[PDB]
């Protein structure tokens, strides 16, 4: 029981070390998401001409490029975590007998999932629908954090019951 | 620069010793050896009953 | 008892040592960032309450 | 968002109830609800009841 | 744990100091210049828009 | 008491349910050895006292 508490207190460590990686990465994606929708608030200006709209749409399209890079880059060590591999999640036995083990979810999140690989900015209905998909996005990405917080903090009480 | 944070505190968190355990087990091990010197010194004295006997 | 092979008061003062120091530097990281809230293992609700507020 | 939390925790609270042990007998599951005897005397009868609910 | 070869809170505080600092360096040209726009990082279609008004 | 009267001789780690049963065995094997050094020393402790009473 005293070696399988000592293990099962590693095991729990590597799981807050994954779920703390995943949650610093949807920190620069919230980030951008904000920019983009600023940029998509001003495009509805009865002064802008083609070329301004066209200079706006250039900076969304590299913003929702490195949404996406965050997407596939973020990892531990070599293994993906917003990629889609922990969206049935991965158990850590934190206990010294079987059974006793605590699961790891995180789904995927880049430009693709979260709806905002393709908008526009050049009609009126193009902008009106480019800002509900970028506050869904939002929504979501604070929905997966909440979850990766809640379990840290379920870690950490287990860790000092160990 | 959030990511590198992260990983260096993950790898620290297999890499590197505990000075808090490291130090007691240390100390722990110099009680045992001093007892063990004197025990197998008193060890080696066993013999000298015979001398008694004879 | 007196025994050498366990030392129990010795466990315990490491856990407390421990628990003071996880302490001061969540302190510390918190009076150099300016937040409360640095991530979700501090405050959930208010972080989408907040995005929300600085959208 | 704060239910989402509070079901974690209850889930925690749910797993220490089952998981705590003495080696591999089980405490706080309701297995000491009617105590178990230590007889901490010389004679027959002379014991201590230790009682631990679920 | 108390450990002596990586120093975590020192990294972060290292980030949110350089964070600072840039932040100051961005602001002390904006007061030196008197122009909210010194570069295309800043606003890109405000600057062809004032292009055109400035011809 | 060896690998194969053991049943520790084909232990797997690469799937949930391999791990499992590798931690069933082994627990296993370590309850039959106890029982076996228990035995040997009641003999111990019978012997002494035989040849005391000698």
């Amino acid at each position: 029981q005293v070696r399988g508490l000592e293990v099962g207190m590693r095991n729990a460590n590597d799981a807050i070390s994954i779920a703390q990686i995943a949650e610093g990465a949807m920190q620069e994606q919230t980030n951008m998401l904000q920019r983009m929708r600023d940029l998509t608030v001003q495009s509805e200006n009865g002064a802008n001409s083609s070329a301004d709209l066209s200079a706006l749409k250039a900076e969304m399209d590299q913003l929702a490029n490195e949404i996406d890079e965050i997407g596939k880059t973020t990892a531990f060590g070599t293994t993906k975590l917003l990629a889609g591999g922990f969206s049935a999640g991965k158990n850590f036995q934190v206990g010294a007998q079987d059974g006793e083990d605590i699961k790891v979810t995180v789904k995927a999140s880049n430009k693709s999932s979260l709806s905002v690989g393709s908008l526009g900015n050049t009609t009126s209905a193009a902008r009106a629908s480019s800002l509900k998909k970028i506050d869904a996005a939002i929504k979501t990405i604070d929905a997966q954090r909440a979850d990766l917080g809640a379990i840290q903090n379920r870690l950490a009480h287990n860790i000092s019951n160990s | 620069a959030n990511t590198q944070a992260n990983v260096a505190d993950a790898k620290s968190r297999i890499v590197d010793v505990d000075f808090a355990k490291e130090t007691s087990q240390m100390t722990k091990n110099q009680v045992l050896q001093q007892t063990g010197s004197a025990m197998l010194a008193q060890a080696n004295q066993l013999p000298q009953v015979a001398l008694s006997l004879l | 008892a007196i025994t050498v092979n366990t030392n129990v008061t010795s466990l315990k003062a490491q856990k407390n040592l421990n628990t003071s120091a996880s302490d001061l530097a969540t302190s510390m990281e918190r009076l150099s960032s300016g937040l409360r809230i640095n991530s979700a293992k501090d405050d959930a609700a208010g972080l989408a309450i907040s995005n929300r507020l600085n959208s």
